[PDB]
């Protein structure tokens, strides 16, 4: 009765109170080695790093500037033993400057924890990392699918609202090297130029229509090599397409060099697209950085470097995980509509 | 009640018998696209015996139609479904159901 | 002579403490026991503390030193606490037997109608009027050794022994041919002639092998687990004594707790109380096959354990069973037809042998004292001391008795 298979780590039970967590840089390492072994963190701690995150993400501008040295990555969808390696395959953040993209919590299994330690390490580092909003950082998104029962199974909901309350500020521009210019999804016809992002506020739940709502919803064209600016989408039903004029049109309008993006999940994990004529750089990169997205593409996922002013792409592999049930049962509720019928059939079949 | 729309067809000479066991590879869903199970979540197929009431109804009346290799797209209704009692913390009351399930071997 | 006799009388001492202690250890102790019926059933040990010191020893100094040193100053005061046991003990006596009449009649009338708030009231209600009768001459003095000349013996008889002496053994005499009916009434023959057409050994004794002969129950998953919880004899085989039983566990009368209980009972695995990972990891592979692997089984039994922890020591009990289980609708889902509740004559052959060892010792003195009224007088003017003797004792076995119920029997061993 003390355990029936010994080969299974065992969680450690014990939640951290302030105890080792903070020294006023936050412990890093500890956080390291104990959110690799699936414990839990006290409320109040989680509190206090999550309001002083939004604290610091508070000040920031609505479009960031940057110098050359970069490495950008894509969207992690709350993978944490997957983000490790991306960690480990890119360099330590003390040696390197870091921008995210993506979304960081919908459709996994660890999206508290990631957020958790992505928010710590920006406590640590106030200038030598970057966070980006997505599409997945709403009220309506997160409560239709599973974040809301993460934070009402292992935490309380009052870490959940301050969760939202954190969200509610990042930035959505994330210009770079004053060359470039990294959104999350798209551009919007109605946006022109780049001072005309400088002006609205980002501190609500995105509307339904508008730029805020094209920035972080738009996708690019399908069918790249065709005839002849606001061609309605059909997959995502809330956003507009763009075309190659437009893109063209936009880069000669104000001096940039391409636009890169975050969502549309790849086999190879990274596709680049023709390059344009006026100086021979490619006009949109798509990068994704999940590997096993939902357990089913099988793909592999890349991460970008840029230095030197030489582009290379970095490749990336699989990592495992611990298994959970779906929605977060337990074994009790999982399996007592089971005993009841086949209790209820033994004795009516006995008692006849 | 229990729909059949074949998405990839195959083979066809072999069919279930009355009470042999097969083995499945199925992906469930909801009406809207929602997926909630998986038999890839996990590496290990579904095994269960046909005939006796331990599967849902609907998988029991239209599984039987399919043969070796064959993918479909089935749709349960709420009456051969899990009903207007559900099942606690995964299925509203009167869901309909959306599978993707697609035989394998037949022992 | 001397100190042999004064081992016996020390001896009597420790017993009566003892014994009437244990059981307010138990009953104080788990808290599967505080049903109506254990309640009085304290108050009879409590009066068997009191009388189970100040009131036995004293006596025994009265043996042979021929004289009480306590003194007037409350040598007659031992009268009173002497006269506030036998008097107590007889109006407790008295309740069990016509609030189990009560139960048992109708039991729809008593499983809703009175709460355990009342109880405690009603017991605290018997003892002190009792006391106050036992007080009124014992410093009136309408009269150490006790004599008085016609009427506190009349008073006495009259009162305490005489007259609960005759409720006491009519309602449960009711209790006896209004509970014999039920055990065979048209119903519970159609069960026995179902036993007798299904076992094939002829012997009364079905054994799990005859079980699995049945022809659609040879492939149910669990039918070794309902059948051991069945098996309360702890031998290995059903017979009629229990079938009933646990049949009739299951019933549309029935409430929340017997149903939530018996689901408690099939992951629970040496009736100990605990589920421990071993059992609630064994109990579930065997209703899961292999569509699961081993170590994802194993891991979301330490998540759900790890959840489920609320005292710190590692394991489940009944009260956090309730507390994660507590609001799926599981009462709804284990119905039979069948109609029939035998629940109440479950303890009734050791709340009714007491009824009768407390009046098979205290009747000869409250007899023979007033037969000694009497002006015949015999040779046998030391028997009152030989036969109101008989009583300390009986308070002794009081508790003696209670061994044989299983829920008593596990703190006993424990
Ligand atoms: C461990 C003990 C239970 C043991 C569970 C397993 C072997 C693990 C197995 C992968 C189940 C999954 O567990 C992760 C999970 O599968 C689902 O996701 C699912 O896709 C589903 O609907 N399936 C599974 C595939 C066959 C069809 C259907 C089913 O036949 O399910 C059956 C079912 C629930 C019957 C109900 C019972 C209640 C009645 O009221 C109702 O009658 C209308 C019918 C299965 C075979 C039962 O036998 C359950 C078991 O034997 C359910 C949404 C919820 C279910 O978990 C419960």
């Amino acid at each position: 009765t003390d355990r029936v298979v010994k080969a299974v780590p065992f969680p450690p039970s014990h939640r951290l109170t302030a105890k080792e967590v903070f020294d006023g840089k936050p412990r890093v390492d500890i956080l390291k080695a104990h959110l690799m072994k699936e414990g839990r963190l006290e409320e109040s701690v989680a509190l206090r790093i999550i309001t002083e995150g939004a604290s610091i993400l508070r000040q920031e501008k609505n479009l960031l500037d940057i110098d050359a040295p970069v490495t950008v990555c894509g969207d992690i969808h709350g993978q944490f033993f997957d983000l490790m390696k991306l960690f480990e395959v890119g360099g330590s953040p003390a040696n390197t400057r870091y921008l995210f993209l993506g979304d960081y919590v919908d459709r996994g299994y660890f999206s508290i924890e990631c957020v958790l330690y992505l928010w710590a390490l920006k406590i640590l580092y106030p200038k030598t990392l970057f966070l980006l909003r997505g599409n997945h950082e709403c009220r309506h998104l997160t409560e239709y699918f599973t974040f809301k029962q993460e934070c009402k199974i292992k935490y309380s909901e009052r870490v959940y609202d301050a969760c939202m309350d954190a969200f509610d500020c990042l930035p959505l521009a994330a210009l770079m090297n004053q060359q470039f210019l990294c959104v999350h999804g798209g551009l919007s016809p109605e946006i022109n130029t780049l001072d005309d992002i400088r002006k609205l506020d980002r501190f609500k739940e995105p509307p339904a229509y508008g730029p805020m709502c094209d920035i972080l919803w738009s996708d690019p064209l399908e069918d790249f090599g065709n005839e002849k600016h606001f061609t309605h989408n059909t997959v995502r039903g809330c956003s507009y397409f763009y075309s190659y004029p437009a893109v063209c049109d936009f880069l000669q309008h104000n001096n940039l060099l391409s636009i890169l993006r975050a969502h549309e999940a790849q086999d190879a994990g990274y596709r680049m697209y023709r390059k344009s004529q006026t100086t021979g750089f490619p006009s949109l990169i798509t990068i994704f950085s999940a590997p096993n997205y939902l357990d089913v593409y099988n793909n592999k996922a890349a991460v970008l470097k840029y230095e030197n002013n030489v582009m290379n792409i970095r490749q990336f592999n699989c990592s495992p995980h611990p298994y959970w049930l779906p929605n977060f049962m337990d074994v009790f509720t999982w399996s007592l509509p089971f005993v009841g019928e086949k209790v209820t059939e033994m004795l009516v079949n006995v008692l006849n | 009640g229990v729909q059949v729309e074949t998405i990839s067809p195959g083979d066809g000479r072999t069919f279930p018998k009355r009470g042999q066991t097969c083995v499945v590879h199925y992906t469930g869903m909801l009406e809207d696209g929602k997926k909630f199970d998986s038999s890839r979540d996990r590496n290990k197929p579904f095994k269960f015996m046909l005939g006796k009431q331990e599967v849902i109804r609907g998988w029991e009346e239209g599984v039987a139609q399919m043969s070796v290799g064959q993918r479909a797209k089935l749709t349960i209704s709420p009456d051969y479904a899990y009903g207007a009692t559900g099942h606690p913390g995964i299925i509203p009351p009167h869901a309909t159901l959306v599978f993707d399930v697609e035989l394998l071997k037949l022992e | 002579w001397v100190v042999g006799m004064g081992i016996v009388m020390s001896l009597i001492v420790l017993a009566i403490v003892f014994g009437n202690v244990l059981v307010i250890t138990a009953i104080a102790k788990f808290e599967r026991l505080q049903t109506v019926t254990n309640y009085f059933i304290t108050s009879l040990a409590c009066a068997d503390l009191v009388m189970g010191l100040a009131v036995v020893p004293f006596g025994a100094a009265h043996i042979l030193m021929k004289m009480w040193t306590f003194g007037n100053f409350w040598c007659e005061f031992w009268t009173s606490i002497d006269v506030l046991c036998v008097t107590a003990s007889i109006e407790t006596l008295c309740v069990i037997a016509v609030d189990r009449y009560f139960a048992i009649t109708s039991p729809f009338k008593y499983q809703s109608l009175l709460t355990k708030n009342k109880a405690r009231v009603i017991i605290l209600m018997v003892w002190i009027v009792s006391g106050l009768t036992s007080f009124l001459p014992i410093q009136m003095h309408w009269y150490c050794d006790f004599f008085t000349n016609q009427a506190y013996a009349i008073a006495s008889s009259i009162v305490s022994f005489y007259v609960p002496l005759v409720i006491m053994v009519f309602v449960y005499s009711r209790v006896f041919q209004e509970a014999k009916r039920q055990l065979d009434a048209d119903e519970i023959k159609r069960l026995g002639k179902r036993f007798k057409k299904l076992d094939l050994d002829n012997s009364g004794s079905l054994s799990v092998e005859e079980f699995m002969s049945l022809p659609e129950l040879q492939q149910n998953p669990l039918v070794q687990r309902v059948i051991d919880i069945f098996d309360t004899d702890g031998n290995g085989e059903v017979d009629f004594k229990e079938f009933i039983e646990g049949v009739s566990q299951f019933s549309v009368k029935g409430d929340k707790e017997q149903k939530l209980r018996f689901a408690f009972r099939i992951y629970d695995m040496d009736k100990d109380g605990y589920i421990s990972n071993g059992e609630l990891f064994q109990v579930l592979k065997m209703m899961v096959g292999n569509n699961l692997k081993d170590t994802q089984l194993q891991q979301i039994v330490d998540k759900t354990i790890i959840n489920a922890d609320k005292d710190g020591d590692g394991r489940i009990s009944f009260e956090e069973f309730c507390a994660v289980v507590g609001g799926l609708d599981i009462h709804k889902k284990m119905v039979v037809d069948v109609k029939f509740c035998l629940k109440e004559h479950k303890a009734l052959k050791t709340l009714g042998i007491i009824m009768g060892t407390f009046t098979l010792c205290w009747l000869p003195f409250f007899i023979v004292n007033i037969v000694h009224v009497i002006q015949d007088n015999l040779i046998r003017k030391e028997v009152y001391i030989l036969l109101n003797w008989i009583g300390y004792v009986n308070s002794g076995f009081n508790p003696l008795i209670y061994c044989r119920s299983p829920d008593f029997r596990i703190a006993f061993q424990e």
